[PDB]
C-alpha cells in the first residue's frame, strides 16, 4: 500500500519508519517527532524565528529583535518556492506529519498535551515547510556557520597602532591573530596536499 | 567536536571504524534525535540534532558519515558608505542604491508591542552603523542563498553508496563543516565542506572592507579547492576542530586560532601508539581524551627546565615534581567531588599568572581581557561546552618556543627578562595562592572537580523544559554530546556492519499532563555516565527482533 506508513519502535523507543514514497516517509518522521519532542520543537521554532517574547514576556524582547535582525525571511521563502516537487515533499511531508499529531493533541489535551504547555500557559500551533527549514537555518547556519569579529578586530588593530606606531601595531596584530601558522597540526598530512591560496596580511584594503 | 576514522590498514578485526563525538553542550531533553528511515530509496539508521530531515550521524549499511564544525572564514564585513542627505541609500559602483528594508513587530506577553526596522544591502543585513563616519556595516556570508540546498545535501547524502556519489552531495553543502566517510570495503575519506569567497588581491580577511564596489568578492571558489583526502597514507583521519590542512586560514574570530598547541594532538598520540586498533580500543579513546588535561603536555617541559637548578625544599620545585609524576588523566576521588591529583588546579593558577605577566601586559585596555583566560574557567554547573586550550595560552606557547616558532615575535612578551625568571615568579604566585587555601602538604590537597549539567534551557538561553528537568552528572567529560560508533565488516559477526550510539537523557521528552514521565525519558542517562552504548538496528529482521511496539497509519496526500 502506497497510503500505508508503519512505525516500529525498538527497546529504546527509537522509531523506524517504513513507507513507499517520499511524502509518506517524512510524514512518518514528523509524526514521531511531534510524539517524542513537541515542547522542545516548539521552543526551538520560536527561538529560531524570534517569537519567544509572545509566550515568555519582556525579558526576551532584545533576544527576539537580535534573532530577527540576523536573517531575511523572504530570501528563505524564495528558496523554498524554487524546489522541485520531490524535494518539496520532504519538507511538506514532515510538516504535515507533525500537524497530524498536533491535531490529535489539541483535540484530546487532557491526556496528550505535554505538561510544559500547561506550565508555561500556551498551546502548540501548526507548522509549514518554512518552519522546518528555519529549525536547520537558525541552529546550524545561523548559529554555527556565522562567526566573525571583524569589527572588533579593527578596534584592536587601531589601539595597537596608537600604542606601538603604525608599522609596529600591524606586526603585533599579526603576532596575536596570525592569518596562518605553518606548525598547526592538520587533519590532512602535508604529504597529501596543502592549500593553494595565499592571502594579504597587511590590511591592504585601507 | 571530535572524530576519528580508522581504515583498513589500521583496523583490527574489521575493515573500518568511525567514532564521532559532536560537541554542542548538554541539554534535557537531548540535543539529538534517534530515527531509522526505510523506503523511497532510503535505508538508514542514526541520530541528528533537532530531528532535521537529514541525519548528521549514522549509516546506510554500505557507507557511514559524521561531522565536526569547520571554522573556515566564510563571513566578511562590508563598510557601507552612507549619506547624511538621501538616507536609506548607499554608494555602490558609482551610484546611490536604495536599501532593502522590512518592518517587524515584536508582540510581548504582558507588555506593549515593539516595532523596529531591519536593513539590507547587496552585501547583506546591516549589523551596526556609525553615524559619525556615516558608515553602516553589512555582514556578508558566502552561503547566503544556499541554506535550503545545504539541508537537502545533508538529506540526499544518506543515499550515496560510494565516494563519488557521496562527494557530489558534499559539493552542495555550503556551511563551513567537516564531513567524514567510511565504507564496507574499508575506504575512508574527509572533506572540509562549504562555500568560500573568491577574494580580490590585497583583501585581508580579518578586517572590514569598503562596501563601495572595488572590494566585492569575485565569486565563490570551486569545490576542487576544498581541502579533502581519500584513503590517507597514515591509515586514519582525526579532527577536534583543528586545521584541515597546511596553509588553510581559520575563521577571523579574535579568540580562535590554529597554532602549534592544539588539542587534536591528544587523539593523534593515542592512534599512533598502537599499530592496529579494535572497535573496543577505538571506543576507549573516548574515555581517555574525556579525562585528559590539555595544558600539561604543552608547558611541562618549560616548567621542568626552569626549576631544574632548584633545591628539593623549594616549594616551586615540589609543584613541578607533582606534575612530573602525573599522566594528566583526571579521576574523581570516592567523594564524587574532588580530583585525585591537584595538577589542573596548579596549571590553572600558573597560567593565569603567566598570562597576566606576558600577553595581557602587551595589549592595551580594554582588549587585554580577551587574552587573560586560562581555559579552566567554569561555574558550579560546569563548562557549557568542550574544554580547549585558551587563545592567550596558544599565543604564550609560541613565545616559549623561541625561534622554533614560525610566528615573528614583534613584541617580546617576556619584556627583556629571561623566560625562567618569569616562569619562577608565576610559580611563586601559584604556591602562595594554593598553599594558603589547602596548606603545605601537597599530598593531601583535594581540589574541586568539574561537574556536568544537562540544561533545561536550549543553547540560546530559552527554556525547552521546566527548570526541575535539569540533570546533573558528577564527572565532567570532555566528549561528544552524543557518541556513535560504526564498524564495517566485523570478523566477529556475520553482519556486514555493526553500529552503536547513546542519546541521553533518552529518546523521549514526553511528560503527560498528570506528570507521568514517558518510559524512554531517562533510560540512557546512566549509560552515558559509564561510557556504555546501545546497538543501532538497520535491517528489518533486527528491527522486528527488537520491536517493543508498532503503529500503522493510512493516509492519502
Ligand atoms: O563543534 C561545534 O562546535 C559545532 C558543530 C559540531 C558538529 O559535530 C557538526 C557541526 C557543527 O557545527
Ligand atoms: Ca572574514
Amino acid at each position: 500500500s502506497s497510503s500505508e506508513i508503519k512505525i516500529v519502535r525498538d527497546e529504546y523507543g527509537m522509531p523506524h519508519i517504513y513507507a513507499n514514497d517520499t511524502w509518506h516517509l517524512f510524514y512518518g518522521y514528523g509524526y514521531v517527532v511531534a510524539q517524542d519532542r513537541l515542547f522542545q520543537m516548539e521552543m526551538a521554532r520560536r527561538s529560531t524565528q524570534g517569537t519567544v517574547a509572545e509566550v515568555l514576556g519582556k525579558d526576551f524582547v532584545k533576544f527576539d529583535k537580535d534573532i530577527r535582525r540576523n536573517y531575511w525571511p523572504d530570501a528563505i521563502r524564495a528558496q523554498i518556492a524554487a524546489l522541485s516537487p520531490e524535494d518539496m515533499s520532504i519538507l511538506q511531508g514532515y510538516a504535515d506529519g507533525m500537524n497530524a499529531w498536533i491535531d490529535k493533541v489539541n483535540t484530546n489535551p487532557e491526556t496528550l498535551l505535554p505538561k510544559q504547555f500547561n506550565t508555561f500557559g500556551f498551546t502548540p500551533k501548526r507548522w509549514e515547510p518554512f518552519d522546518v527549514a528555519m529549525i536547520f537555518v537558525g541552529t546550524m547556519a545561523n548559529r554555527f556557520s556565522d562567526s566573525t569579529s571583524e569589527i572588533d578586530n579593527l578596534a584592536l588593530l587601531t589601539a595597537l597602532k596608537d600604542k606601538y606606531g603604525v608599522s609596529q601595531g600591524m606586526a603585533v596584530f599579526n603576532q596575536l591573530k596570525w592569518l596562518v601558522n605553518p606548525s598547526a597540526p592538520t587533519t590532512i598530512a602535508v604529504q597529501e596536499s596543502n592549500y593553494p591560496l595565499k592571502f594579504n596580511q597587511q590590511n591592504s584594503q585601507t | 567536536s571530535n572524530m576519528w576514522v580508522i581504515g583498513k590498514s589500521k583496523a583490527q578485526d574489521a575493515k573500518a571504524i568511525m567514532v564521532n563525538g559532536p560537541q554542542f553542550g548538554w541539554y534535557a531533553p537531548a540535543y539529538t534525535y534517534g530515527i531509522g528511515l526505510h523506503g523511497a530509496g532510503y535505508d538508514v539508521t542514526g541520530n541528528t540534532p533537532f530531528a532535521y530531515p537529514g541525519l548528521v550521524f549514522g549509516h546506510n549499511g554500505v557507507i557511514s558519515w559524521g561531522s565536526t564544525a569547520g571554522f573556515g572564514d566564510d563571513v566578511d564585513i562590508f563598510a557601507e558608505r552612507l549619506s547624511a542627505e538621501k538616507p536609506g541609500y548607499y554608494l555602490h559602483n558609482g551610484k546611490w542604491v536604495k536599501m532593502l528594508s522590512r518592518e517587524e513587530t515584536i508582540t510581548v506577553k504582558n507588555g506593549q508591542a515593539e516595532t523596529f526596522t531591519v536593513w539590507r544591502t547587496v552585501h547583506g543585513n546591516i549589523l551596526q552603523t556609525d553615524q559619525t563616519t556615516q558608515t553602516a556595516y553589512a555582514k556578508s556570508r558566502a552561503w547566503d542563498g544556499k541554506e535550503v540546498a545545504s539541508l537537502l545535501a545533508w538529506t540526499h547524502q544518506m543515499k550515496a553508496k560510494n565516494w563519488q556519489q557521496w562527494t557530489q552531495q558534499a559539493a552542495k553543502q555550503a556551511l563551513t563543516i567537516n564531513w567524514y566517510y567510511a565504507d564496507v570495503n574499508g575506504n575512508i575519506g574527509y572533506v572540509h565542506t562549504g562555500a568560500y569567497p573568491d577574494r580580490q588581491s590585497g583583501h585581508d580577511p580579518r578586517l572590514p572592507v569598503p562596501g563601495t564596489g572595488k572590494w566585492d568578492w569575485k565569486g565563490l571558489l570551486p569545490f576542487e579547492m576544498n581541502p579533502k583526502v581519500y584513503n590517507p597514507q597514515s591509515g586514519y583521519i582525526a579532527n577536534w576542530n583543528n586545521s584541515p590542512q597546511k596553509d588553510y586560514p581559520a575563521s577571523d574570530l579574535f579568540a580562535f586560532l590554529w597554532g602549534g598547541a592544539d588539542r587534536v594532538t591528544e587523539i593523534d598520540r593515542l592512534l599512533e601508539q598502537k599499530p592496529r586498533l579494535t572497535a573496543d580500543q577505538a571506543w576507549d579513546v573516548i574515555r581517555q581524551t574525556s579525562r585528559q588535561d590539555l595544558n600539561l603536555r604543552l608547558f611541562l617541559p618549560t616548567l621542568q627546565a626552569a626549576t631544574s637548578g632548584l633545591t628539593q625544599s623549594d616549594p616551586r620545585r615540589q609543584l613541578v615534581e607533582t606534575l612530573t609524576r602525573w599522566d594528566g588523566i583526571n579521576l574523581l576521588n570516592d567523594d564524587g567531588k574532588t580530583w585525585q591529583q591537584p595538577g589542573s588546579a596548579i596549571l590553572n593558577v600558573w597560567l593565569t599568572s603567566m598570562l597576566k605577566r606576558t600577553v595581557v601586559a602587551a595589549v592595551p585596555m580594554p582588549f587585554d581581557k580577551w587574552y587573560s583566560a586560562s581555559g579552566y574557567e567554569t561555574t558550579q554547573d560546569g563548562p557549557t561546552g568542550s574544554l580547549n586550550i585558551s587563545v592567550g595560552a596558544k599565543i604564550l606557547y609560541e613565545a616559549v618556543q623561541g625561534d622554533k616558532s614560525p610566528i615573528p615575535q614583534a613584541v617580546d612578551l617576556f619584556a627583556g627578562k629571561p623566560q625562567q625568571e618569569v616562569v619562577l615568579a608565576a610559580l611563586e604566585d601559584t604556591w602562595e595562592t594554593l598553599s594558603k587555601r589547602y596548606g603545605n602538604n601537597v599530598s593531601n590537597w583535594k581540589t574541586p572537580a568539574m561537574a556536568l549539567t544537562f540544561r533545561a534551557n536550549n543553547f540560546f538561553g530559552v527554556p525547552q523544559a521546566a527548570a526541575e528537568e535539569t540533570r546533573h552528572q558528577a564527572e565532567y567529560q570532555n566528549r561528544g554530546t552524543e557518541n556513535d560508533m560504526i564498524v564495517f565488516s566485523p570478523t566477529t559477526s556475520d553482519r556486514p556492519v555493526l553500529a552503536w550510539d547513546v542519546v541521553a537523557p533518552g529518546q523521549s521528552g514526553f511528560i503527560a499532563p498528570d506528570g507521568t514521565v514517558d518510559k524512554h525519558y531517562e533510560d540512557q542517562l546512566k549509560m552515558y555516565e559509564n561510557f556504555g552504548r546501545k546497538s543501532l538496528w538497520l535491517t528489518k529482521q533486527d528491527v522486528e527482533a527488537h520491536k517493543e511496539s508498532q503503529e500503522v497509519l493510512h493516509v492519502q496526500r
